[PDB]
């Protein structure tokens, strides 16, 4: 053989970006959270995307022998076990076979979070238990609304740079695609006074403090710095440090130039 | 210089699209060529011309029930409004109570998928001939701010001349900003799609990598029996190359299969040239390929007009058309 089987397309419900909170215990949260972090769709998300999603995960509890989910019966729902025990069995024909277990831990059905995929086994509750569901659509929405928001407008940022005014929109978008994040903690040094200047930053929140050895400047949300790094590689003017808990955007310049060429070529435009 | 016209010749079509230009009873339902949902491409005998065509059948209810209405008008608006050597030509579109119908030029060669599995794998030069064609098409497409979003051997047909025709526009979309829909084919999804990052053209190019890897290697780069596991592998980007790959090949692949957008070929400063100019494409006569003044590796074995020897066989059901229009509100733009 079946290397001759074709590969069918897959597709989720749409949503262009252009409230829901189910309650749970301090514990309950940490537990689920550390149950998800290893899952492809969760390994990634910033702690709030992560956080809006725990928020969104509803409680389902089950009577023993209740069919938590039925094989063939649908999937736009992913479930992590909170409490309970569970039998798994699949009817391949024909034969009806207990396969495996779940003992007060484990999850299942995350592919359902991508596109519809009908559960392969039936999950039967051995005894009193409860679990956390998450519908696909509710989830795509949280995750997309977010990046959509937490992307454009990152931008009032990128386009707030006097060095970059002469960009065309698509080019700016190109930069939005890849600009990274860095959280800094009070007192942790951002930029060093002598280091090969390789990237420019924009305080997302908190504030930075530039100093030359006596404070020359202080940056708050919205503002950039280490910007000369775009036009001159020569060693760091000064140093940057975190006042409180600061989050910044970080754009390595080699990267930048691969996409758009040398920054100066751009200033020369108009 | 020539090109810019293409754009205008497109915009024109695109705002004022051909609407309803035939009905079912001018063609003779010959044989089923392919099933989809819903579904079922038919070879057809056109009555007057005797000209042969392929007619994609679409049950308004399934689409509608599978939240696929947009994708469907997209397919069509786009697809009448366009023009390229390797893009399948749409002869008529129309509707009725139950179904949507699209009549394209019937490509008799069958699927590159069919060939590949049968044959095993493509010689670099062989794969290179196809690849070249796809490159061009994506170029022309992105020029108009359209992405294809569904590349795979199963979506590429051969013409009697041995050349390629891109086939299934159900995901093609005109995107100027950045679009968000998670669709395609698992083995071919770009990481940014898997991860709900939002995207545009680069996803097409990632696909390009995957296709070439599959053509030459005889199979795709990211593999497992459980889909999630494919995805996991995609998102790390790490891929083995089969012992038998020209150095020039493995290189190019590494540049298409780049998770890092700041590095992925196609998405860079010189855009698509980084590709045409890449060393693998050295022997490639892009001006010549365009005009099809190159000679094809392989020629489909065709007999006579309306031969379907290159296609699989399905069990024919009969087309039912309800006495009642269905989902007529929805597909009015059609
Ligand atoms: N113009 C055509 N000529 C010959 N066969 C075609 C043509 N268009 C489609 N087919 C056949 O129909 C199959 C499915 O078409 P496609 O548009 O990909 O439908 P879906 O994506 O809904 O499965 C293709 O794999 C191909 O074999
Ligand atoms: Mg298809
Ligand atoms: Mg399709």
């Amino acid at each position: 053989i079946n290397r001759f089987t074709r590969r069918a397309s897959v597709c989720a419900e749409a949503y262009n970006p252009d409230r829901i909170i189910h309650p749970k215990t301090d514990d309950q949260r940490n537990r689920l959270q550390e149950a998800c972090k290893d899952i492809l769709l969760f390994k990634n998300l910033d702690p709030e995307q992560m956080s809006q999603v725990l928020d969104a995960m509803f409680e389902k509890l089950v009577k023993e022998g209740e069919h938590v989910i039925d094989q063939g019966d649908d999937g736009d729902n992913f479930y992590v076990i909170d409490r309970g025990t569970f039998d798994i069995y699949v009817k391949c024909d024909g034969v009806g076979r207990c396969v495996g277990n779940y003992d007060n831990r484990g999850s299942f059905g995350e592919l359902a979070l991508m596109y519809n995929t009908p559960k392969a086994a039936t999950i039967t509750a051995t005894s009193p238990g409860a679990l956390w569901g998450l519908d696909r659509v509710t989830f795509r929405r949280i995750i997309v609304k977010n990046n959509a928001k937490k992307r454009k407008m990152y931008e009032s940022f990128i386009e707030s740079l006097p060095f970059l005014k002469s960009l065309e929109v698509s080019e700016r978008l190109k930069v939005v695609d890849v600009i990274g994040t860095k959280v800094y903690n009070d007192g942790e040094q951002i930029i060093a006074q002598g280091d090969l200047a390789d990237s420019f930053f924009i305080v997302e929140s908190g504030e930075v403090k530039i100093t030359m050895k006596v404070e020359i400047a202080r940056c708050f949300r919205g503002q950039y710095f280490g910007e000369l790094a775009l036009v001159t590689n020569k060693p760091r003017a000064a140093s940057a440090h975190a006042i409180g808990t600061v989050k910044c955007l970080a754009m390595d310049v080699q990267a930048f130039e691969r996409l758009l060429g040398p920054c100066m070529e751009i200033m020369k435009r108009n | 210089e020539f090109l810019a016209k293409a754009k205008e010749d497109f915009l024109k079509k695109w705002e004022t699209p051909s609407q309803n230009t035939a009905q079912l009873d001018q063609f003779d339902r010959i044989k089923t060529l392919g099933t989809g949902s819903f579904g079922r491409v038919m070879l057809v005998k056109h009555k007057e011309s005797g000209n042969h065509y392929a007619m994609k059948i679409l049950d308004k209810q399934k689409v509608v029930k599978l939240k696929q209405i947009e994708h469907t008008l997209n397919e069509k608006r786009i697809l009448q409004a366009v023009n390229f050597p390797f893009l399948v030509k749409l002869e008529f579109s129309f509707k009725d109570n139950s179904n949507l119908y699209m009549v394209m030029e019937y490509v008799a060669g069958g699927e590159m998928f069919s060939h590949l599995r049968r044959i095993g794998r493509f010689s670099e030069p062989h794969a290179r001939f196809y690849a070249a064609q796809i490159v061009l098409t994506f170029e022309y497409l992105h020029s108009l701010d359209l992405i294809y979003r569904d590349l795979k051997p199963e979506n590429l047909l051969i013409d009697q001349q041995g050349y390629i025709q891109v086939t299934d526009f159900g995901f093609a979309k005109r995107v100027k900003g950045r679009t968000w829909t998670l669709c395609g084919t698992p083995e071919y999804l770009a990481p940014e799609i898997i991860l709900s990052k939002g995207y545009n053209k680069a996803v097409d190019w990632w696909a390009l990598g995957v296709l070439i890897y599959e053509m030459a290697a005889g199979y795709p780069p990211f593999f497992a029996d459980q889909p999630i596991q494919i995805y996991e592998k995609i998102v790390s980007g790490k891929v083995r190359f089969p012992s038998h790959f020209s150095s020039d090949l493995k290189d190019l692949l590494r540049n298409l299969l780049q998770v890092d957008l700041t590095k992925r070929f196609g998405n860079l400063k010189n855009g698509v040239n980084d590709i045409k100019n890449h060393k693998w494409f050295a022997t490639t006569d892009w001006i010549a390929i365009y005009q099809r003044k190159v000679e094809a590796p392989f020629i489909p074995k065709f007999k006579g007009p309306g031969d379907t020897s290159n296609f699989d066989d399905y069990e024919e059901e009969e087309i039912r058309v309800s006495i009642n229009e269905k989902c007529g509100k929805e597909f009015t733009e059609f």
